[PDB]
């Protein structure tokens, strides 16, 4: 029951919110719940809307582009008309709950619609209607909102005239206790699955939580601006728990540990651009296990030493590295059979990145944000990872020629195959591909909620519940009901279909707002490659230059610093190659005052194979003219013999 | 020449690569500063290396110059870069929009122009990639992801020939086809995607090659005895390389299967090439002279 | 006895330069002939496997199937098909005397690589199946070497077919098994149920007499005169499934029959399993994880595991035909690994 959104476990915080939030409901006054983005105001909204015997729910979710139409139509599912507006239940009242009102947006001349609407249904107790202007009384329907504040970007300083009306309520983040206190009964519930282990929930929720305040202490908004730290990190952590046990093997005190750490790893650090902060991470995570955990027997918890895979068996657990980097190799080949072919060098980075691209996959509505350099292995390395799965890969072919019209049509495409043909969809968007703001708001209409609603609509929308009604009797499931159809639809689309985003330059302003987007942000996994290390340019360059005959001459050690040389201690000439060509790119993108912007290793990978041809054809001649010029010699050694012997 | 050889490909490898967009002060600072890695790590290279020398012959050099190409040697050295990059698709930045001029007169009748702001650009592209012209992309600011497949060289072999994906059908492609892009505004916004995977040089003027190029005037109509005398030995010392190359040949023929002649041609033309050698080593530093002479017009003039 | 079981550990082993990827059995003498990843074929003997008997090298690309026959006439000889990348079809003859392959003719037609390869003898005339990456299945005959007849059955290309008779089964990479009558041309009944791209597909054949067979017994009289009943697939999802194949309109096929259901799904292996091949009642199989496993048909749980067995993957297997009377079921299995490993298990 881990995986249900709207289990909520009652802490006295979460039975406070209720208690005021009932009493502000029935003191006939709107209520408008601010707080940071993981204070759980939907969480405890829906928890205390569910379980009511007076009031029911209308789930809606304001967007920039939202007008009172929605409002309206939202209205007529649940309300009567009989002049009087009343709800279709007899008892039980209405309350309208407004995700993130600061989303819809103020026109040219300062004011926005929605906000104005819900003011004059909030205050003067009704609306007129616009078609035959009659005036609609409401006296039962009730009325909530839920924002982020206006302070960061995105989200609109709203009017003071409708937000008079409304008694406002600030949801702050939850104490440590109250957060050990709920994750302790979340891990009670994971740690059923291992009986022999019962004793270790408290010290494990205690460490994630120390974990929790600790990153965001440490890593704070003002290093990066997408560094932004929620309790949705904890329970994304829970929730990777229960998928590692569930389908694991029989795990010990060890194995647990190790697979907690690779959690926290995949989460909390996946967004970690700096090599100082994930050493930081690791020391973190070290002084956690030390902390709360003491247990012996524990490796390295590093990122390359913590490599959990479900691909080599039929269970997720700890593989050994050369088996996985064999076993990625060989299906590499197959793959480049296959498919398109590229010639791509195994190294421990990638292999690191394809186990967490597949972790992330192999979840229930689990899309991907990849954010790194350009040509850093982001989008093979999906189409690789979705070619193990078996999800089938759509792209995008979006042009300068092309507006919302081609973005629609390929979207309704890639929907149609996911619910009407049951086939597993892979969509891979590239920012090259979104040019203006209206692709960003179908993006997160269809990230944020599991369907874009304005996509289908008239007869579009007639024919499209025809066919989920002919599909739902194809599969014998007794469906009639246009709810139960378009839940089972959007079910569909939730569980079949993956989004990866890729971003190449998150400087950029349009990258900016995909990343600060809250939709995005709030179910993407982030996973920030950014540029090469040393270590894997040393792997990449010692993997691409030892096919090559470049030890002929001489070469003498020389005596350099320790921390001058970035491969392995120099014994070869290959070693020196390799060595120069890093630090040349390191001085050349450093004197080019590329600032902290990611850095392509597409010049060294060019630079890499132009020296392996070079070399290739330089030595080649040069063994041609040794084999000439020896020919010659020995030819002339002969004459010169034959003529002093005669 | 054997214990300088890796050095040298090192060097001309990471010139091939990083250097195409960069003005002729950083290009030599680069130069310097990856010199000064070689010595370092102890890696030999030639001590009088220079790019052109190194790289290309004579023969394309005066094929260049014969098809338009402009004297400077920041010039010739992009033309190299351009001519040497079989694998990435060159992109050529030309203010003044020559180099078109100078690809098709190399190309000669089997160029094809077009452009990004074209409506029938996509499918007389795949006729030109099926039947394999070089094509010349023009309007490289505004490119059009159509290519993406072009650019990446994200083909699957299919069987015995060769296939890309462009648009919503499968086209065929050549051995001999060859993909240029033009651009003509420097300021112009290059994709991220294109921009990491193509072969970026610059053809521009700047204040450095407003010094390069005042001493090139300087010497040409200053004194351009000197400039025509070190044009005649370097042709005539090439020259003789190859008949020296030749006789070489024919005298391996005759020791393989008269002797006396075809050896005494060998000893004259080798005495002709230390005279030569020794009669141009005394000549060069005249050169460095000039430039240590020509220093303060360059500075006046920038 | 037929039910012969090989030992914990391989009677013999075979090095080979490159990675095997087919293994067939001499069906009267102990020759093995062991396929390259360079196009080579070799033949070992079992007693004497120091060194081969011959090495041929007559396909540019990687050889992806290999199906020997022994000819019957109304003079009688070895056929060895071998198929390759190099867009060409190759088939050879076994010289017994001198230990030499001499080739008789070469079968062209299809525009990319091919797959797999099954030759059968009907009544006096030998006919060479084949598929190929163009998504068409073409057969042709051995002694005139010209197409007889192809078809279009899958929206990808195929990856393995079987013969019997008139009837040709051919599992697909669009993870949908067709069986089609080769006469007709046409589709009787389409596949699903695997969740990822078939790898070898072949008729489950009966047999003389045992004391209980579940999976080779034609259950009543019209299966009798069918003569087809079931049929085995193996897959990527790690997965082994019997599938009953349904009985159209009698050939025109039936709307209402035209599907295949499967019957008995065997699961264990770690991951793709590659080859697939029926002995008695045991079905034996190889895969990806190392490992060759030993399926029973009756009580459906494997029997015997060989962990560990190659170092990489393990590519092809083979066993002696049992269902013919022809062709003697003798006691030896080999199979093929791509770490250039061809283990032989004898008595
Ligand atoms: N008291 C609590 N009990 C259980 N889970 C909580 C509690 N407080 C916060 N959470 C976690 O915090 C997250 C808040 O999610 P949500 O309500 O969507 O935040 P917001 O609505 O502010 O975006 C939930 O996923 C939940 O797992
Ligand atoms: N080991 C490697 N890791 C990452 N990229 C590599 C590797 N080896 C080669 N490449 C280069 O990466 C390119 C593919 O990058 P791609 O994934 O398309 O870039 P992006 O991540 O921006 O989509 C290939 O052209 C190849 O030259
Ligand atoms: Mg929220």
């Amino acid at each position: 029951e881990v995986m249900r959104p709207d289990i909520v476990i009652p802490t006295i915080d979460t039975i406070k919110h209720e208690k005021i939030f009932y009493d502000l409901l029935n003191s006939k006054r709107g209520i408008i719940l601010c707080g940071p983005p993981g204070s759980g105001k939907t969480m405890i909204m829906n928890n205390a809307l569910r379980n009511s015997s007076l009031y029911d729910v209308v789930g809606i979710n304001f967007s920039k582009d939202t007008t009172t139409e929605h409002i309206l139509s939202a209205l007529h599912r649940h309300t009567n008309y009989v002049l009087t507006l009343l709800p279709k239940s007899d008892i039980k009242n209405l309350v309208l709950f407004c995700d993130e009102i600061n989303l819809p947006k103020l026109d040219k001349y300062g004011s926005q619609n929605v906000v104005l609407f819900l003011r004059q249904l909030m205050e003067k107790q009704g609306f007129w209607k616009t078609p035959e202007n009659k005036w609609v009384t409401i006296e039962r329907i009730h009325i909530v909102g839920a924002c982020n504040p206006p302070t960061d970007p995105g989200r609109i300083p709203m009017s003071e005239r409708f937000t008079r009306h409304a008694a406002i309520l600030y949801l702050g983040y939850p104490s440590g206790k109250s957060l050990s206190q709920i994750y302790e009964i979340y891990y009670k519930a994971i740690f059923k699955l291992v009986p022999e282990f019962r004793s270790y929930t408290e010290p494990f929720a205690r460490a994630s939580v120390h974990l929790y305040n600790e990153c965001k202490a440490r890593y704070s908004t003002g290093l990066q601006s997408h560094y932004l730290f929620s309790p949705r990190e904890l329970t994304r952590l829970v929730r990777g728990v229960y998928t590692a046990i569930n389908t694991g093997p029989r795990q010990t005190l060890r194995s647990l540990i190790r697979l907690w750490a690779y959690e926290a790893w995949r989460i909390f650090a996946d967004r970690l651009v700096g090599v100082k902060e994930k050493n930081s991470f690791e020391q973190l995570l070290y002084e956690t296990v030390d902390k709360y955990l003491p247990n012996q027997d524990l490796g390295n918890i590093s990122s390359t030493s913590l490599l959990f895979s479900g691909l080599l068996s039929l269970d997720f657990k700890e593989v050994n590295k050369t088996d996985l980097v064999n076993f990625i190799e060989e299906r590499f080949k197959t793959f480049c059979d296959e498919e398109l072919e590229v010639p791509m060098v195994i190294h421990e980075s990638m292999v690191d990145h394809i186990l967490r691209i597949d972790r992330a996959l192999k979840q229930v509505q689990g899309h991907m944000m990849l954010i790194g350099a350009s040509r850093t292995g982001k989008t093979i390395l999906t189409r690789f990872v979705a070619w193990l799965n078996g999800l089938k890969i759509v792209q995008p072919k979006i042009h300068r020629h092309s507006n919302l019209s081609d973005f629609d049509m390929i979207l309704k495409k890639a929907i149609s195959d996911c619910s009407l043909k049951e086939s597993r969809t892979c969509l891979i968007i590239d920012e090259s591909n979104i040019l203006e703001t209206a692709f960003l708001e179908r993006m997160n209409t269809l990230l944020a909620n599991a369907d874009i609603p304005d996509l289908f609509q008239g007869e579009e929308y007639d024919k499209l519940l025809n066919n989920l009604r002919n599909k739902t009797r194809s599969l014998g499931l007794l469906l009639d009901t246009e709810q139960e159809l378009y839940d089972w639809f959007v079910g569909e689309i939730a569980k079949n279909l993956h989004v990866v985003f890729t971003i190449c330059d998150p400087t950029n302003n349009k990258s900016s707002a995909m990343i600060s987007s809250p939709a995005l942000f709030n179910r993407c996994i982030i996973n920030w490659m950014g540029d090469w290390d040393t270590k894997t340019m040393s792997q990449v360059a010692n993997n691409m230059v030892d096919v090559v005959p470049m030890e002929f001459t001489d070469f003498i050690v020389p005596e350099v610093n320790k921390e001058l040389v970035f491969t392995e201690p120099i014994q070869t000439i290959r070693d020196a190659v390799v060595n120069i060509l890093i630090h040349f790119d390191r001085n050349f993108y450093q004197k080019m005052k590329v600032g902290v912007n990611p850095r392509s290793p597409g010049y060294f990978i060019d630079g890499l194979r132009a020296l392996v041809k070079l070399v290739t054809a330089k030595y080649q001649d040069l063994q041609e003219n040794q084999r000439f010029v020896n020919v010659g010699l020995e030819k002339l050694n002969e004459s010169v013999l034959k003529v002093n012997e005669l | 020449t054997s214990q300088e050889l890796i050095g040298n490909c090192i060097i001309s490898s990471i010139y091939e690569t990083y250097f195409g967009h960069l003005n002729e002060r950083e290009r030599g600072d680069m130069l310097v500063i990856l010199k000064r890695l070689l010595g370092k790590f102890a890696v030999k290279y030639d001590v009088n290396y220079r790019f052109i020398d190194y790289l290309v012959t004579l023969d394309e050099k005066m094929k260049w110059l014969e098809c338009g190409l402009d004297k400077n040697d920041y010039f010739l050295e992009n033309m190299s870069i351009v001519m040497n990059s079989q694998d990435a698709v060159p992109f050529l930045l030309d203010p003044s929009s020559h180099m078109i001029t100078v690809i098709s007169n190399y190309y000669g009748n089997k160029t094809v122009l077009l452009s990004f702001l074209e409506e029938g650009f996509v499918k007389r592209l795949e006729n030109a990639v099926r039947f394999g012209s070089v094509v010349i992309i023009q309007d490289g600011e505004f490119f059009d992801p159509i290519i993406s497949r072009l650019i990446s060289r994200e083909f699957n072999h299919a069987g015995n020939r060769v296939t890309v994906e462009i648009g919503d059908h499968e086209v065929d492609v050549s051995g001999d086809f060859k993909l240029f892009i033009h651009s003509c505004d420097p300021s112009g916004d290059i994709p991220i995607f294109l921009r990491s995977r193509v072969r970026l040089v610059h053809f521009v003027t700047n204040k450095e090659s407003i010094e390069t190029r005042i001493f090139d005037i300087t010497l040409t109509e200053e004194n351009a005895e000197m400039q025509r005398k070190r044009e005649d030995l370097i042709k005539l010392n090439t020259e003789y390389r190859l008949k020296l190359k030749n006789l070489e040949k024919r005298l391996l023929e005759e020791l393989n299967n008269e002797l006396m002649v075809t050896l005494n041609n060998l000893k004259k033309e080798a005495m002709n090439i230390e005279k030569k050698l020794s009669e141009s080593e005394e000549f060069f530093p005249q050169f460095d002279n000039l430039v240590e002479e020509y220093s303060i017009i360059g500075k006046h003039s920038v | 006895v037929l039910k012969w079981i090989p030992r914990n550990l391989p009677s013999c082993l075979i090095n080979v330069e490159s990675s095997v990827t087919s293994v067939k059995l001499h069906p009267n003498l102990p020759i093995v002939f062991v396929a390259t990843d360079h196009g080579k074929l070799y033949a070992f003997d079992l007693f004497n496997y120091t060194i081969p008997l011959a090495s041929l090298q007559s396909h540019t690309k990687a050889i992806t199937s290999m199906d020997v026959l022994f000819t019957n006439y109304t003079k009688n000889y070895l056929v060895i098909v071998t198929a390759s990348k190099d867009l060409q079809i190759h088939v050879f003859k076994w010289v017994s005397e001198e230990c030499k392959f001499q080739q008789i003719r070469s079968l062209l037609g299809h525009e990319h690589i091919v797959s797999a390869v099954k030759i059968w003898q009907k009544n006096n005339d030998v006919h060479i199946a084949s598929c190929s990456r163009d998504q068409t299945v073409k057969i042709w005959d051995f002694h005139n070497g010209w197409s007889l007849k192809t078809f279009q059955p899958h929206s990808q290309w195929v990856r393995s077919i079987d013969v019997l008779g008139d009837y040709i089964i051919s599992g697909s990479h669009d993870t949908t098994l067709r069986l089609t009558h080769w006469p007709s041309g046409n589709g009787l009944s389409v596949g699903t149920g695997h969740e990822f791209p078939i790898e070898k597909v072949k008729f489950i054949h009966f047999i003389e007499d045992s004391p209980e067979i579940r999976f080779r017994t034609p259950s009543t009289d019209r299966y009798k005169n069918w003569g087809m009943q079931y049929c085995v697939s193996a897959s990527r999802d790690r997965t082994i499934k019997i599938w009953e194949i349904p009985l159209p309109t009698l050939p025109i096929p039936n709307p209402t029959d035209s599907n295949f259901r499967c019957v008995l799904t065997l699961k264990g292996h770690l991951s793709w399993v590659r080859d697939i091949s029926i002995r008695g009642q045991y079905l034996f199989s190889c895969a990806d994880d190392k490992s060759v496993r030993c399926w029973d048909l009756n009580t459906g749980q494997c029997l015997h595991v060989w962990e560990k067995l190659h170092t990489g993957f393990v590519n092809c297997l083979d066993l002696d035909v049992d269902f013919d009377s022809n062709v003697t079921p003798r006691q030896m299995m080999v199979t093929g690994g791509l770490d250039c490993k061809s283990n032989v298990f004898m008595r």
